[PDB]
RNA sequence: CCUGUCAAACUCCAAACUUACAGACGCCGUUUGACGCGGGGAUUCCGGUGCGCGGGGUA
RNA sequence: AGUGCAAGAGCAAAAGAUAGCUUGACAGUGUUCUUCCCAACGAGGAACGCUGACGCGAAAGCGUGGUCUAGCGAACCAAUU
RNA sequence: UUAGGCGGCCACAGCGGUGGGGUUGCCUCCCGUACCCAUCCCGAACACGGAAGAUAAGCCCACCAGCGUUCCGGGGAGUACUGGAGUGCGCGAGCCUCUGGGAAACCCGGUUCGCCGCCACC
């Protein structure tokens, strides 16, 4: 049953949202990876009537990337529950942003016969706190 | 097998209705017709309803009107028993008669004008106003009902 | 003007504001009325059943309503009853006020259509009926001819 | 009618009911007819091309040839004979 | 699902199996399809029909039925995927087809990969489908040449057990070449 | 939750009915030649009423 | 939601969005329907073909302008190819 | 069909939920990036290569009706509406009789948790 019931991240999101950048290049240093531009949707008084228009970056990050990211990440935060997602997921900080799930997720994300994951097959805040509680750190 | 008897006249009368009672050999008032129970027919007198009496003789009735008003599909002679003997596949009006009542043959079948051409109703009829659950003569009729209105024309 | 005017149903429902404008506001003050904190808890319950379809113009609406209840104060501005017009003025109707020329007209006010037999009163009392008498004058100023009918009650 | 353009007054004949939304079986869209062959002509709200005259809906013709993919089927308005180019999309089998 | 006015897309479009527009395209030629299927360990080959009551299958090849001539390999790869096109190919002619299109289904239309190889084989097979030669994989890489210059970078075996250390592309040749010609099922 | 009402330019529904084609019966046509085709000659393009359905209008 | 603009209608692995590439908003000649129900009548419109030349695509294929229904003009004369 | 592929009809198939199933035909998740191919950043996906592990997802199998849907019984209702007829009623609005058709809401009880085609397959 447990094995491909159990936990694990999937990318994390580092953000920055600017209102207008040179900013990439810490995103790039403090991930290992390029960025990517963040074009915005709708015009505004923010002087930020552009629609197609840099205005941040982000960086997907995946497997060790990942770990070895936040092996640094978390630490530089406290903050736990009520900030915690309904699907097990939790965004701290700049923003850094876990996504939490289990094995059989591909199915979701797949082309081919995709489905939607069943609500039982999915992560609570619970069983969130305790994968990562679990991996060098405290919750609330 | 019922037996239609135009009651009202053509003024006035919708087309689809008058030109129903032509393909059922009727073109004058009083002329009368002898047709069969198909779905095909009833929802023709069904339409023919509000100008027309109907319903099933007796025998013996559909033998007085064969007798006294029958015609063959040409001329002037008389349909009586020999008539029918020497010119029809039955020996007398009854043989005739019967093959009618149960839609075995009709008259064309027979070489018989398709129209009984009644006369006015002795004493008069009950009324072209009304139907007969109304006390008129119009629609539907009993055995006894079509019996009388006939009779009275034969 | 004459109830004559608008009280046939022989026009099309004309209805659609978003089709139409400038339609006055309804004169007809509430619908319910009495002690609508509680609710129809009442041992009787007598109904103004019209006897015709027709249209009744939201002046004659408020006119009987008001002549009914204003009168229903023979139990007291506080009284133990509760009162309900059921309809509301939802046709729009307008005049022709050029003689025939152009001649559709612009809207004057709304009226309510009753089919016959509907009930456009609801009263509810206990062994009280002044509400009997709240209606003789109230089918008194509506067009149609009406029937005052009591349900539950077979305390004759 | 306000105006005479083709798809005046077809509101309903060439709308869908909220059920049949969104595009249509392929299936029907290939069929295949025989010169000969009695087709029911009915436009599919969801298929644009391959239209015939609105006027035309509910007529029952004869295939006689095709052009093209389309085909050219023989109907009878009112007293006038008239051939019609429609796609397969929007007939079907008569019986 | 929620109300009378809801609209519940096509079973194989929930399945999300069959891509609808693609499929009529397809149909536009009023030829047979030649369905391009894969699997985690398998890859299938089948020559459609149109039909009253559905899709009619006239010849198909399943790259396990592959052994059944021969094949001592993993079945989830190029030479394989080859193979079991050339192996629908043939015995598609046998049942009397010649030409047909490529239904590649909800797969990306990717240079040199296993779909289009399956398009070789059953093109070599003799079966007549519109293409594009340079879409394709470049032969070597078709018969398994990739995969055996992976082993060598061995260390440990690509293969566990199964047969041989260092794989082999002449395999391929062997099988192709038995499938030219005789043999049962074809 | 409970409770009070509506739609020519609303519709989850939904008639009667009208309508395309086909078969059947009826009626009609093959010396009274129908269905249809080609040509000659018009008149006519102020209409009205009853009934049903209407739209406008206090009428 | 969006799809340039009325209103009604069509559209979701798209007819919408984004990206890229491209000029089929191409030339020639027709069939049919429409304009004009039935039922004759021009210009105009549309659907669907064929020939030629192309764009894109792995390919079936899509592109006879913008999803459909408005955005249009006889003879004579002039200019133009 | 001890789990497959392509479909037809396109909710009777939808939404939600329970139980069962894999040394193998299998499907998956899954493991992994030298290649073909790939992410405006990420082998996530797409693509390729492969089996250490798993049946928890998906999927297949059996079943549940609370919601949505299809069809049916009984009631509403031969009610509403209506094609044809009337020297029937009514100041009128409108109604009535005969004849031929005939609903919707809603309530109560069943039905429905897809059916079928081709192919492949201990
Ligand atoms: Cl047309
Ligand atoms: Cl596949
Ligand atoms: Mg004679
Ligand atoms: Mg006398
Ligand atoms: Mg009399
Ligand atoms: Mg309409
Ligand atoms: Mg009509
Ligand atoms: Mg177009
Ligand atoms: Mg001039
Ligand atoms: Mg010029
Ligand atoms: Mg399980
Ligand atoms: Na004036
Ligand atoms: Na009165
Ligand atoms: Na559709
Ligand atoms: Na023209
Ligand atoms: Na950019
Ligand atoms: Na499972």
């Amino acid at each position: 049953f447990h094995e491909m019931r159990e936990p694990r991240i999937e990318k994390v999101v580092v953000h920055m949202g600017i209102g207008h950048a040179n900013a990439e290049d810490i995103l790039g240093e403090i991930t290992g990876q390029m960025p990517v531009r963040t074009k915005a949707k709708r015009t505004v008084g923010e002087f930020d009537i552009r629609e197609g228009d840099p205005i941040g970056a982000k960086v997907t990050l995946r497997d060790e990337m990942a770990e070895e990211f936040l092996q640094t990440a978390l630490p530089l935060a406290e903050l736990a529950t009520s900030q915690f997602d309904d699907t097990g997921n939790f965004s701290f900080g700049l923003d850094v942003t876990v996504n939490l799930v289990r094995p059989g997720y591909r199915v979701a994300k797949r082309d081919k016969a995709s489905r939607s994951i069943p609500t039982k097959h999915r992560l609570n805040p619970a069983d969130a706190v305790a994968f990562i509680e679990s991996t060098y750190d405290v919750e609330v | 097998m019922h037996a239609l008897v135009q009651l009202r006249g053509e003024v006035n009368m919708h087309t689809d209705i008058q030109d129903t009672l032509e393909m059922l050999n009727i073109h004058h008032v009083n002329h009368c017709t002898l047709v069969p129970e198909t779905d095909a027919y009833r929802g023709m007198v069904a339409k023919v309803n509000d100008f027309v009496a109907f319903g099933e003789p007796s025998q013996e009735t559909l033998e007085t009107v064969l007798a006294t008003r029958a015609e063959p599909l040409e001329g002037d002679a008389d349909v009586d028993d020999e008539w029918v003997a020497e010119h029809t596949d039955y020996d007398d009006i009854s043989g005739l008669a019967f093959a009618l009542l149960s839609e075995e043959t009709t008259l064309r079948e027979q070489g018989l004008s398709p129209t009984l051409r009644l006369h006015p109703p002795r004493g008069g009829h009950d009324g072209v106003k009304h139907p007969v659950k109304e006390g008129g003569q119009l629609g539907k009729h009993d055995t006894e009902g079509i019996d009388d209105l006939l009779e009275a024309m034969r | 003007k004459p109830g004559a005017m608008y009280r046939n149903s022989s026009k099309p429902a004309y209805t659609r504001r978003e089709y139409i404008s400038g339609i006055p506001g309804k004169k007809i003050a509430q619908f319910d009325m009495g002690n609508n904190g509680a609710g129809p808890t009442y041992p009787a319950q007598v109904e103004l059943v019209v006897e015709k379809p027709v249209q009744i113009r939201h002046n004659a609406l408020e006119a009987a309503r008001v002549a009914a209840n204003r009168y229903v104060q023979n139990s007291g501005a506080a009284a133990n009853y509760k009162f309900r017009i059921r309809k509301f003025p939802f046709h729009v109707i307008r005049e022709n006020k050029d003689g025939m020329r152009a001649p559709f007209g612009k809207p004057v006010g709304t009226a309510a259509r009753v089919h016959g037999a509907n009930h456009i009163f609801i009263a509810w009392v206990n062994p009280d009926p002044n509400v009997e008498e709240a209606w003789r004058r109230a089918k008194m100023k509506v067009t149609p001819t009406i029937n005052i009918d009591s349900s539950p009650a077979g305390n004759a | 009618p306000s105006s005479n353009g083709p798809l005046e007054g077809t509101r309903g004949k060439l709308k869908n009911k909220p059920r049949d939304r969104g595009t249509s079986p392929p299936q029907r869209a290939v069929e295949e007819f025989d010169d000969g062959e009695k087709v029911h002509l009915k436009i599919d709200p969801s298929v644009p091309n391959g239209r015939f005259h609105p006027r035309f809906d509910g007529q029952t013709g004869t295939v006689e040839g095709k052009q093209g993919d389309a085909y050219k089927v023989d109907i009878v308005d009112g007293g006038k004979e008239k051939t019609i180019i429609v796609t397969a999309a929007h007939l079907r089998r008569q019986e | 699902a929620t109300g009378p006015r809801y609209k519940v897309p096509m079973r194989r479009r929930r399945e999300a199996r069959t891509d609808y527009h693609q499929r009529l395209r397809l149909l536009k030629s009023g030829k047979p399809r030649l369905v391009a299927r894969k699997s985690n360990k398998h890859v299938r080959a089948q020559l459609v029909t149109l039909g009253p009551n559905g899709d009619d299958t006239l010849a198909s090849a399943h790259s396990s039925d592959l052994a059944e001539y021969g094949w001592e390999a993993p079945t989830g790869n190029m030479p394989s995927a080859y193979l079991t096109g050339l192996l629908a190919g043939l015995r598609a002619q046998e049942a009397g087809v010649e030409e047909a299109v490529l239904d590649i289904g909800l797969n990306s239309p990717t240079p040199g990969s296993k779909v289009f190889a399956i398009q070789e084989g059953a093109i070599d097979a003799g079966l007549d489908i519109p293409h594009n030669d340079d879409v394709l994989a470049d032969w070597q890489r078709t018969r398994g040449a990739h995969i055996a210059e992976y082993d060598e970078q061995l260390e440990e075996p690509l293969y566990s057990g199964d047969f041989d250390a260092a794989d082999l592309p002449e395999h391929f040749d062997e099988l192709r070449e038995t499938l030219l010609d005789g043999d049962i099922e074809l």
